[PDB]
């Protein structure tokens, strides 16, 4: 493949560099139509920059913790972490965010990892080697009220078991209810006065849920979970301009008030170097 | 000038006319058929009375009344005592059978009432007492009188709800299974033909029944202004292919 | 020896994968299947056989009357029912679909929902039952019903009328789970001229409603039913 | 491929692709054609 | 494959919507048999609700307990937890229970996983490394009576030996009497006047016991088995009802006295939407 | 049993390996695509479009 | 090889290796020339 | 394979159910030697009693 | 696939399938057959 | 290094699993057979044998 054909002088009523932006084109200028140039060879194919290999690397989407502990007298597990959740959303972490939101609509599986690590922060004689139990509650299922209810029993829904301090893995198909996920959303659930507005509305495919399995030790273990999201097969439509403002809450566009300028002011003049 | 409508069941020495029939069931669209040797295990050569025993049975004549709540009959159990088919069942070890049930109730152009007919394969029945407490044989062997769900719980009898089946599970369900409903408007008698649905070849009579029969009423009887308000309903029941086998001194029962 | 790596997710547990293990019983010889009527392979098989709708759910405890819908002679352009679509709660939730329905996340498809007259032979009655799209509210009288997808049906010697609530949908797929975004209308019935009882006769007939799915519908994504819990493990 | 030798350690088996719910929705003896009369 | 074809307006003597439910069938209407429709195409096969896929994902069907401990002077390691069994049964937790029961006779092989974990509830210095034992008691075989007996020989018993907080699995084939097992059975054993009457006395396929290899360290370990169980090779026959009310009983289709309405009370009329 | 040798590396997570991974969700049919216009590619396809440059940057 | 029996569950796709920017660099209505001039 | 043949009624002077033990034998004797049978097939082959089996756990 | 040189190192053997229980049930030395008499 | 995953029941012992196993004594010849008569094959051969039962139980 040619980067660059040789070109010569040129004396020419034919002029390839005026053209009129009004139009809405990017004409397709070259360094030979306006330089004289020397062949030269692309040596390159643009491999890195795919949609698919743009998304495809896993990226951290979330970090949340569960304790294990004697739940005697606790009266509410959900709030003593005595097992989380985390009503699944890929707009948590703005790193991979950005990324996506340079797309309107994206369609892709999903590889999880998740690692799980455990902390003992005050005074143990030891370790205790725990096991994890992850596991997704589709929306419309029995939402788990303890850490040894019945729900755990997942006949139906699909659910891993890994030791703290591995890793669990896996795929999941687009579970999207459209053709693609819609990384925006200028609508509402339903013509009302006080609905909400965005994908927040749209993006409810139920909550995961983790929880130990063990009972509890005489000390205390701290397990902090953190799940790393990885598109495979992706495909992205309509290209959109990059995120400039900060983000304040998972699925509204809305900035911050009182931000700061994003573009750089020049030390100097428009003329400056 | 064939209708759905008239039909007539010839079985035996024994013949129902329908005149106003509303097509019939045949479970899960199969026909009773005799045991084939790729499905046998014991050696024993069977017994086929034929058409000493695949005749028609009218059971005893049940009334509908507008406080009826539903009644259930068991097979082989409701035919027990009928016959030579009776004597067959407590003199071998082992049988099968399919049946025709034909269940009848007429009434006139002024009445309305729906009655649920249904097959059960397996009713394993509920003990009302909670827990574990088991149903006590002669309760589940009702004979040709037949459970009535209207009567008073029973100690060590089965529970007898109707909007649970007697199993927890919900009347609106019940559709699930081989059915057809009689509806004073439309028909006047339903009919399943039942094929021999077990995990085994062949069974024991006496200790397990394979269907329960179940009469419903769903839409309360009403009769017209000034009428009787009853009517009474008949169930007549016919083993066919029936086979016997491992004959012996005959069994004797609880009660 | 052959050189290997282990990746991320060895030893992992996943109540859903399928793979090979040893068989502790090496050599076994199960006992041979016989024939037994009635063998089922999908779920789709089965929710297409209708079932009863306890409509009339306005009792207080469970009672055979609720698959009842009562209807009264001589009233004209009045509503005989009326009920939203959530085929994953309320009136639906414990017939055979709806209980069904909840083994999975996302339906998509079209219901047949019919409706078998009991009234005596010699009384007569026109109805209407209307579908309303979603986008609308539940039609408040049948000139607002009669707009929509709408049967008026003859009760005559053929006793049942099987209407057919159409997938009318933007997006493919729809949660069981009752949602908004997601939801699917509404369905009402009223007098079209109104039921007249033959001489003789009198009170309330009703309606028996059933509810099946039309061999057009797909359930996808298997969850767990909030129809059946637990406290304890159960013992003999 | 199977690495063991009895039929029981085999993975999960492969989609019916069977699906006739006529055993079920019309068990009725006589047939009947959607659209003749139900009741002649 | 179409999921709708095309159809026009409608003036005919032939009208597929009438029909009467009191013959037992329920007659295959389409949407294209009471409205004009257009061509749609399914773009699915029901692939997720063939029971093989219904029933064979894992379900926790059991959880004991057992302990390490000094045997010295226990009169009654069963009652000890020096070792527990569990005869065997899959109707104990409900959640998979009324999925099977949606058929009233099912065969297939299953494959076990057995997850141990352990707890260590009162001061120990570290968490040892137990093996667990797991072996199937055939009806008819020495049950083991302690915890070193001769029975745990198991030199004609299939049994594992795997470590606690690992897993182990494997697969059974069909071990039904019968061409299938009874989801359902209305008989008893034989024909008398006070045996026990359902399947409870057609499912007595003996039970399984755990116990503890390690002999006791100088503080107690407490080490909770979970079995799940994965249906394979499933075929499922006659239909039924799903269950309504709650269970209360093992092989008894017994629900409790005073339960609760089941059907949803409307809040408004009939007429309400 | 084969015999095998585990190598340095065994157990690592590298954010950007590909490999395959058992599905959550066994058979699950996912919704159809439709068509939509506007297909991204590459990146390199969208950077040849042009946009403004603030150059007066002196606010 | 894949070792297993869905599609999500296979690795990263492979490059589109599409490529065509006039989508996006010249969605106009009469076709421009380079060369040619932008109005006439 | 058959585990039983069909056998009918019998009225011989060939009696295979008389032997004389002392012989030291087992005499091959089948239920249809002595009542009245109908076919049926083993589907079995005796797998799981084979001594490799019996001692290879 | 054997991955090891030796035979005893190989899995258990397979079903003789062999099955001749005469020697054990009739080893007399002059043939009797069944409905013959046992003793002429 | 080829890229493998463990799955559950890794490290398990099954006593009636059949598997292959390095020799300890690589090379061993053993001792040629004989003919011995008698050989067993099925439990199925023995069982057919008759044997004495002790009916009379009451002592
Ligand atoms: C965008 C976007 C993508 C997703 C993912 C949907 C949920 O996917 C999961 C499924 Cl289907 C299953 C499991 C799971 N099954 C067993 C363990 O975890 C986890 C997730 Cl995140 O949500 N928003
Ligand atoms: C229904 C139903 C299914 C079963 C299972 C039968 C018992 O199956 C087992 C066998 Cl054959 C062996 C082992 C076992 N062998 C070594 C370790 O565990 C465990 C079970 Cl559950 O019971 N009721």
């Amino acid at each position: 493949t040619v980067a660059s054909i040789s070109s010569g002088p040129k004396h020419t009523q034919k002029v390839p560099i005026l053209t009129a932006n009004e139009t809405g084109a990017t004409m397709p200028v070259l360094p030979s139509d306006s330089i004289e140039t020397r062949t030269t060879y692309m040596h390159f194919n643009g491999s890195e920059t795919d949609v698919e290999c743009f998304l495809g690397r896993a990226a951290c989407v979330h970090v949340t913790e569960i304790q294990n502990k004697d739940a005697t007298g606790i009266d509410n597990h959900r709030e003593a972490k005595l097992f989380n959740d985390w009503k699944i959303n890929l707009s948590s972490l703005v790193q991979l965010r950005k990324k996506l939101e340079l797309f309107t609509y994206v369609r892709f599986d999903s590889e999880y990892t998740i690692l799980a690590t455990a902390s003992q922060p005050d005074s143990a004689n030891y370790s205790s080697n725990l096991v994890v139990q992850a596991m997704y509650v589709p929306p419309g299922a029995p939402n788990p009220k303890e850490w040894d209810d019945y729900t755990w029993q997942s006949a139906s829904n699909p659910s891993v078991f890994f030791k703290v301090g591995d890793t669990s893995r896996f795929s999941v198909p687009y579970v999207g209810l459209a053709s693609a996920y819609n990384c925006f959303y200028d609508g509402y659930s339903h013509d009302d006065a006080e609905t909400q507005y965005g994908i927040t509305v749209l993006n409810h495919m139920g909550s995961m849920a983790f929880r130990i399995v063990n009972e509890h030790d005489e000390h205390k273990t701290l397990v902090k979970i953190r799940v790393y999201h990885r598109a495979k097969h992706v495909e992205a439509w309509i290209p959109r301009a990059p995120r400039a403002l900060p983000y304040t809450s998972i699925g509204r566009t809305n900035y911050p008030k009182n931000t700061e300028p994003v573009i750089k002011k020049r030390k100097g003049d428009i003329k400056s170097y | 000038g064939y209708s759905d409508r008239v039909q007539q069941i010839t079985l035996g020495n024994s013949t129902i006319t329908t005149q106003e029939a509303a097509n019939a069931v045949v479970c899960y669209a199969e026909w009773p058929e005799y045991l084939p040797d790729v499905d046998a295990s014991d050696v024993n050569k069977t017994s086929k009375p034929d058409t000493s025993v695949c005749r028609f049975y009218t059971l005893d004549s049940k009334t509908w009344t507008t406080g009826s709540k539903g009644w259930c009959w068991k097979l082989p159990d409701a035919l027990k005592d009928m016959g030579v088919f009776g004597q067959n069942m407590f003199f071998h070890s082992l049988g099968r059978s399919g049946y025709t049930v034909h269940v009848q109730c007429n009434a006139t152009k002024f009445h309305s009432g729906c009655l649920l007919v249904v097959v059960i394969p397996e009713h394993q029945l509920a003990s009302h007492e909670g827990g574990n407490v088991s149903v006590k044989y002669t309760f589940t062997h009702p004979g040709e009188r037949g459970i009535d769900l209207s009567s008073a719980n029973e100690v060590g009898g089965p529970v007898k709800d109707v909007v649970y089946n007697m199993n927890g599970t919900l009347l609106g369900n019940l559709l699930i299974f081989p059915h057809q409903f009689i509806n004073l408007r439309t028909n006047n008698t339903a009919t399943i033909v039942i094929p021999y649905i077990n995990s085994v070849p062949i069974d024991s009579m006496t200790r397990h029944n394979n269907v329960s029969l179940m009469v419903i009423p769903i839409a309360p009887l009403t009769v017209p202004t000034g009428a009787t308000p009853s009517l009474p309903i008949t169930v007549t029941i016919a083993p066919m292919c029936t086979e016997f086998s491992g004959i012996r001194s005959k069994s004797i029962v609880p009660q | 020896g052959l050189p290997t790596t282990t990746l991320p997710g060895s030893g992992q547990f996943l109540t859903t994968d399928d793979r090979q293990s040893p068989s502790a019983l090496p050599n076994y010889e199960p006992t041979p299947r016989i024939h037994i009527p009635g063998k089922v392979h999908n779920l789709l098989e089965i929710i297409q056989v209708d079932t009863l709708i306890p409509m009339n759910n306005t009792h207080t405890k469970d009672e055979v009357n609720s698959y009842l819908i009562p209807l009264n002679a001589n009233r004209q352009n009045e509503q005989v029912f009326g009920t939203n679509l959530f085929i994953g709660d309320g009136v639906f939730k414990t017939t055979l679909l709806g209980e069904i329905v909840q083994y999975y996340t996302h339906w998509s498809g079209s219901l047949r929902f019919s409706l078998m007259y009991t009234g005596p032979a010699l009384s007569s009655a026109k109805l209407i039952l209307a579908y309303t799209p979603p986008g609308a509210r539940g039609p408040q009288d049948r000139r607002e019903a009669m707009l929509g997808t709408h049967v008026v049906w003859d009760i005559g010697l053929q006793s049942t009328i099987v209407m057919t609530i159409p997938w009318t949908s933007g997006v493919q797929f729809r949660y069981t789970d009752p949602d908004t975004y997601t939801s699917a209308g509404f369905l009402s019935c009223w007098y079209q001229t109104s039921l007249i009882l033959p001489p003789e006769t009198t009170g309330q007939v009703y309606l028996l409603s059933f509810i099946s799915a039309c061999p057009d519908f797909k359930l996808r994504l298997m969850k767990d039913t909030q129809t059946i819990s637990q406290t304890v493990a159960l013992t003999e | 491929i199977n690495y063991y030798k009895d039929a029981a350690s085999t993975s999960s088996a492969g989609q019916s692709l069977s699906m006739d719910p006529s055993k079920f929705t019309e068990p009725v003896k006589d047939l009947m054609l959607k659209g003749a009369p139900a009741l002649n």
